């Protein structure tokens, strides 16, 4: 009496992965390639739907990571390769209007550079930071990337502003947006909605802290695989952002040196006025309140009566031990020891020392660096902290106290805090069900 | 309702809204090649589904009848709770293993139908 | 007996030209520059010719050096009375990793 | 311009360690230079002993003084020393501490810093030693 | 007449040449350029075929439906529509109202499908 | 009681833009990359069809411009890049048989060039024109465009012959061809026809005069976006071609200089025989009658009793003030002041030309190519099929209109060939009312 | 039987195996090559489906048509067609008439559509 | 009366060419980019059907040749380019424990090389073979590629092991595998089968001997395009493998020289053992019985009572006269004069071998790759599964036949593996008359 009927277009999805395409409203990320995004993003709420999500097993973070790396490598291709810059550098210390904090940080180098004519050289000079040069034993110096890999110089016409990009699913696929509040990294979501494209995600590269990210809806959320594992990083999301102001009062000057036919090297000229160390300011009251909220959530996860102690980074490279910035064109490396220094039981601002490096390896890759050319004028970087990347130590059987230190070593954690609400599924329109619908000859 | 709106609804109400999903199924600048690959994959999936529907005798029909009897080993449940208490997701979960057998039975059932119609049409 | 073969002595009158030859191998002369030194009894030796063709500071125009592959030579044009000294040819040996002097040509 | 003076023991008994000290005045222990030691016995020619790099701690010695000679460098007081363990009666020679420039610039804009263009420009005043009772 | 030869003829005469129009719808950067148009024609043809399939007219060039023709769309009569003007003027006459009929045929075919299923299930 | 009927395959098109694929019958335009053309193209006349055309808003010219740029960029890549040649040059004037015209035009430069061995230098000499060198700061010179980029030597195996090209529309698209005569490029066309592929279009690069183009149907046609607007170029198409014979009497000699491993620089050796100035012949009678036809056609737009006067180029660089040529491998730059010098009320012309090796054809900053010299005396025979004129603005001061040659846009050369075509989007779906009702 | 298993077998018995044959119809060196091959296969399947759609046999593996088949194409009787000849020999024999048959079927389907519309019109 | 019927999905195929994607279970051939192969490769045996095959007219051989060339060119692009090595090399002979057969084969060169700093240079030593070194002044030598093209240093992390790859046809196409023995490559095959992918085709590069190939099923098979034509190479396939042991007991030492910023040049540092010539060992018993089977199969085609002689290579380049192959990474060039030296009527063979670093693969001019030295003793074991013979004519054949090895192109080597495969295009549309009339 029952015949298996065939239905097409049934609302059935299957968890899988695919190659998503970008959408935006030149930059390094080539948002000019991302297709346009309609001004009316469709968002249909799915009542009575309980879908299981997973932050760590999500494939969107890996795809976006590969896309960002590919866009960076493609953007550095039409620029100037700084291969003849690796020469013998005769550097001297810059003691003109220097401060006590900047003693030895900036070095005034002089070297023989090539000209447009292959039969003659030129005597030019430039200012390099201490982190960009190394002695080969005035003294003879050499860039730190000469013995590893000669890299290209970043094009000044191309900016590093992390404008948001929207990841959209192709035909036959859908993106499930979890609108449930107080939702951690895993577990089922009782409020799932569908969207054709994700929200505006800014590809901001940062270490130990999250900048210009998405804020929490109601309270501070602590996300990790499980708190029993110390090797897994702890992702924190703030509900109220705290303002952070980074700047450099040096007022640098850009000097153009034509090293060859059609290519030029943007060197650093003389410093205007006094030289002061780059710093960053964080409000003391807001940071204390945010640390109190984070301590409350960590106590809720680890049990009450725990002495939550915050410590600075343990050790390692400068990229994992310092906070990395990217705004205007100069890459910063700020010492965040003043923020993570407290102990919790039961107009003032924090000035953090900061350093600037020109030759960087932000993707933690050996053999492909990038030279950031200097920019003129005083840089004023104003942003807000929306999260942290903490790491807990062992602590042994002593559960009366726990030490939390900033973490890093993986850029995927920065984008994981933004893609926690999305998931890619495969729409399955074919379905079979019995009905009294039978064919007739 | 819009796209996937009848996902949490019962099977009875989800049958009237299958047309919306039906129309919704269809390095040299990485975004361009990724979009091209995605478009080709979507076209391939749509053509595979259309071909699977065509060999079953249900070409161009969202809801169609068949001549294959529903085996009792597939599900020991009647139509009172399937179309009025169960959605499509859970239903797909229980019959996920029996999908291949059902597809094979529907594929072979068309051959006998075409041969019988050809014979009855030839005798006329 | 040792590398950097050089004649033990050379005798020639004044005002004319004399040549002191010095040959070695491929690792010492064929790929490295030859240096000539003059030594007098009682004092320290002094460098005469370096880089096979460059004259040291304070050396008269009478001294001249040349190198032809494996063999090298030192030319003394218009010999004088105070030229009676010991001339040593030295170069670096890449095979043994060290500096080696000649046998010493007594003029 | 640059003066180099050396001092040591004029009479040394047989079978102990012979230590020689040479100092630099007017210059510095840095740059493309090779601080070497050269000695010559009466009746024999100049014989090279060893060397020490100015910008590195590496050193090389003559194979005739296999595991018998040692040369140290102290850049703090700009001095380099020479040590010869188990001195025999065949070591009576005038020791000279010399500086060997290893810098060379060709016709183009390149430069070379290697032992290929090694040449001893300056020499010490010379100190004689006697190996007897 | 060939492909598109009946464009200037009347709609009644051009209705017999729908077969010739339907069959004509199907280094590295140059290959990508060519592949883009090659796949674009495929998506356009598949979109048109899907739109016809959801209307109950799959595989039929001339398929009449059950949606009533509203008088507000065109007060023009049949006698001077088929054998008097071309298809271009007709497209320029109902360009605004095309989406309305395209949307109406959707639920009309859906109701026909439900009703067929219910009447066959009752039998 | 009326019901809507769905029709598929309806002959209805809509104006749109798409990427048209190439077709054609050792070439810079990559003949191998284009599919083989149809030996018997279909020319279907569309009776009772009136379609509007627009040669100025057409996307075919932009698409072919981008295609030509991409083909040229992909063609210059597989051959020798000449960065070693930006050195100092000790030049001197070659006065060995130089007519007083070609005095100072050729420089005998000498320089130190690299060889196969990186540790060895090779001293060679070559002949460079005055336009290709500039004084470094009287004997030291530097090659032009050295401070802007590094020119790429042209591939000798790759030829610069403008082969005919064919543009075909993909599936679901069609190309409408306007067969109506006296078409000014705008307005409705009473004779439209469809073609799967366009005719053989010659991508000849020229400035101020159209060469090797398609002649008019019956008379000279004047085309412009706005006749009253003097800021827009005026495209003139001839009905009868005007023969033009170009040549250079210099017997150039090619010298192969190995600048590195597998890379050779083709220099210019000593000139065999006397050195003469490169010129070009133009018949005076044919040019005068062609100018008379152009004046008669311009009087229909500007009215009668107007004093039409022709003047030379006002000013600018050599790319817009001289007529650019490309035949055999040498790029010419001829002084066209002898042609546009006349006043109209109510045996052969000789045009002096200059040779330039380092050139910027597409007016791009950072891209240049070095044209290697070719052996023996060359002869270039072609015909003029049109001009690119410009008019001087005036606030009705007098009844005299001055016409001067122009340029500044390479797309105007091909716009005179792509004016008859247009790309449209085929819309097979259609709805019409008929007395039908499906039976349940 | 698997893919092309009934190729050497005679007709009739090979007619029940049309489902197993229709199922398989659907920068790096291998990447662009695989993409071009996939697009080519998709276009070939779409061309075959378009031909079946314009012939009025869409969705039917064994479709019948109202077109007379006379002895001009082949003089052999119907018995040895299906019980003595395979499909390969049939293709090698009819290739000469294949094109005219395709056009004849297309025109027949267009005429059938027109008379169907007319029959539904006067009804 | 009979009416035509339409059948879809009929088993009808036509010969055509397509782009067959590969299938595979850090590498030159980029196995990671290939799709994963099927763990259970389905093979449907086709009964009662006979398909005509053609080994010499197979498009899969040309497609495979282009694919291997493309992968080889793409694998050398991401690593070090050795342009800075064309310099004057002050070289000398090694003469340290040589064995008289290697008197001048190995040379100890010295040259000026750049460092990490652009303005600093250094003097380094390197061991170069006489095959890739030519004298430039009649003690000063240079590389043979200095006047041809700058070689590209092979990536050290990328291996040269020929792992098998499976060629698979896309949808709508099928690969017919002829499972019939005694097939000479041309003509009909009475036993074919349909396979979605071919078997493991190892891209082994070898000349005059088919190494690591597929063995015959029953007996030695001899295939040629024309037996009576001397210009056509004779392909022989063995039914049993002939083991060959090749080695290099020199025990080389690899050192890294900083050729520039971020790139290093791997050179042969020094020898820490007795220098001996490379050689390959082939047992004379198995080779004798294999040649007996080969001469029997040759007499089967050329008639009985005729003597057949085996001679070495005639002359020409070293790539065509010597058996060139790859063993562990180093490229060998062995003299096979000892194998083809006999005369038929009615211990181990030690073949002298030479090693070259600068090679020009695929017989191309202008593209070379420098093989970096490999430390340690290299030893490998291979299977001789076939030969590429060449025949010569004579006056009335004089009842004798001389066979010499043929150093043909790489297409003939891969043709011995794809001899049983062909690509056909499935045509699912078919028409046939049946007593069936469609209703109206
Ligand atoms: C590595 O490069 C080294 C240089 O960077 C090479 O060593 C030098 O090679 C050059 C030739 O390339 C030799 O120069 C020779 O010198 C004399 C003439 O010079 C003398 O005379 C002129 C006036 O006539 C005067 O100006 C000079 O100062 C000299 O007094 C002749 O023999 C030749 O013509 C030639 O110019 C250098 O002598 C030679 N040695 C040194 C120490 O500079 C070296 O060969 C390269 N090594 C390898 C392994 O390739
Ligand atoms: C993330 O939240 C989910 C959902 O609450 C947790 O999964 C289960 O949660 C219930 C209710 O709190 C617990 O009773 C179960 O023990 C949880 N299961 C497991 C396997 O832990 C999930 O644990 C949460 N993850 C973290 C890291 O806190
Ligand atoms: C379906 O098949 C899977 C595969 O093992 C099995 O786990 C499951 O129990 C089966 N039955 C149902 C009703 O889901
Ligand atoms: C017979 O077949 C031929 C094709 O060869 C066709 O032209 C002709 O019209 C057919 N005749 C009939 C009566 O069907």
């Amino acid at each position: 009496n029952l015949w298996v009927t065939v239905y097409y277009g049934v609302p059935v999805w299957k968890d899988a992965e695919t190659t998503l395409f970008c959408a935006s409203d030149h930059n390094v990320w080539a948002t000019h390639a991302c297709v346009p995004t309609d001004p009316n993003p469709q968002e249909i709420h799915l009542e009575n739907v309980t879908e299981e999500f997973n932050m760590w097993k999500n494939n969107m973070v890996e795809q976006m990571h590969t896309d960002i790396i590919s866009l960076w490598d493609q953007s550095l291709k039409p620029c100037v390769k700084l291969t003849p810059l690796c020469v013998t550098l005769q550097c001297t210390n810059v003691t003109n209007n220097i401060t006590d904090d900047m003693r030895g940080e900036l070095k005034n180098c002089s070297f023989n550079m090539t000209t447009e004519l292959r039969d003659k050289k030129q005597k030019v000079y430039s200012l390099f930071y201490r982190l960009d040069v190394v002695q080969i034993n005035n003294k003879e110096y050499r860039l730190i990337n000469c013995n590893t890999s000669a890299c290209t110089q970043a094009c000044p016409k191309v900016s590093f502003e992390p404008i948001p990009i929207h990841y959209c699913a192709p035909a036959g696929f859908a993106i499930l947006k979890c609108k449930d509040k107080k939702f951690n990294g895993t577990g089922p979501c009782p409020s799932v909605s569908t969207v054709q494209c994700t929200h505006g995600i800014k590809p901001v590269v940062s270490t130990q802290l999250l900048l210009n990210g998405s804020l929490a809806e109601e309270e501070v959320m602590i996300r990790s695989e499980n708190i029993t594992n110390n090797a897994k990083n702890i992702l924190v999301q703030f509900n109220t952002p705290v303002q952070i102001n980074c700047t450099r009062p040096n007022n640098n000057t850009r000097k153009s040196i034509r090293i060859g036919p059609g290519q030029a090297f943007y060197a650093t000229g003389d410093i205007i006025g006094d030289i002061r160390q780059a710093h960053c300011n964080v409000s003391k009251a807001t940071w204390n309140e945010t640390l109190g909220k984070v301590v409350k959530q960590l106590r809720k996860h680890f049990g009450n009566n725990t002495i939550i102690r915050f410590a600075n980074s343990s050790g390692g490279d400068l990229e994992v031990t310092t906070h990395s910035f990217n705004c205007g064109g100069e890459f910063f490396y700020c010492n965040t020891s003043g923020l993570f220094n407290s102990t919790w039981i039961s107009n003032d601002s924090i000035t953090l020392p900061c350093r600037i490096k020109q030759i960087i390896n932000m993707w933690q890759r050996i053999g492909q660096c990038m030279y950031a050319p200097p920019i003129q004028g005083v840089i004023r970087c104003v942003s807000n902290i929306t999260g942290l990347i903490l790491t807990r130590d062992g602590g042994s059987t002593n559960s009366t106290t726990e030490t939390f230190r900033p973490g890093g070593g993986d850029m995927r954690d920065n984008w994981r805090s933004e893609l926690y609400k999305y998931k890619v599924v495969k729409i399955e329109p074919l379905g079979v069900a019995p009905t009294r619908c039978k064919r007739r000859v | 309702l819009g796209f996937l709106g009848a996902a949490g609804s019962t099977m009875g109400a989800a049958s009237m809204t299958l047309t919306v999903q039906a129309r919704n199924l269809l390095k040299l600048t990485v975004w361009g090649i990724k979009q091209l690959q995605a478009r080709v994959l979507a076209v391939e999936r749509y053509l595979r589904d259309q071909q699977l529907l065509g060999i079953w005798g249900c070409s161009g029909k969202l809801i169609c009848c068949t001549n294959v009897p529903w085996n009792s080993s597939w599900s020991n449940r009647n139509l009172s709770e399937i179309w009025d208490n169960m959605t499509w997701l859970q239903w797909d979960k229980e019959i996920s293993n029996y999908t291949q057998i059902i597809y094979g039975l529907l594929e072979e059932s068309q051959n006998q139908q075409e041969k019988n119609e050809q014979d009855l049409l030839a005798l006329d | 007996q040792s590398v950097l073969t050089q004649p033990p002595s050379a005798s020639e009158a004044a005002r004319k030209r004399v040549s002191i030859s010095c040959s070695g191998s491929f690792s010492n002369i064929g790929t490295n520059s030859v240096s000539w030194y003059q030594h007098l009894p009682g004092t320290a030796p002094k460098l005469l010719i370096y880089h096979n063709g460059q004259r040291a500071s304070g050396v008269s125009d009478r001294f001249s050096g040349s190198k032809s592959g494996t063999s090298a030579s030192l030319a003394i044009s218009a010999l004088q009375t105070e030229d009676e000294a010991d001339y040593y040819c030295a170069t670096w040996d890449d095979m043994l990793n060290g500096y080696f002097f000649g046998a010493g040509t007594r003029l | 311009q640059v003066q180099l003076q050396q001092w040591g023991e004029g009479l040394v008994k047989p079978s102990e360690t012979l230590s020689l000290s040479c100092a630099v005045y007017g210059g510095s222990i840095s740059g493309h230079y090779y601080w070497s030691w050269i000695r010559q016995a009466p009746g024999k020619g100049l014989e090279w002993i060893g060397k020490i790099d100015a910008n590195s701690a590496s050193t090389n010695y003559n194979p005739s003084f296999k595991n018998r000679v040692s040369i140290s460098k102290d850049t703090s007081k700009k001095q380099f020393y020479l040590n010869l363990h188990s001195v025999t009666a065949a070591d009576t020679a005038v020791y000279y501490c010399a500086r060997g420039s290893i810098y060379y610039e060709d016709d183009d804009g390149y430069y070379y810093s290697e032992a290929t263009y090694l040449h001893l420009h300056l020499w010490g005043q010379g100190v004689v030693v006697t190996v007897s009772s």
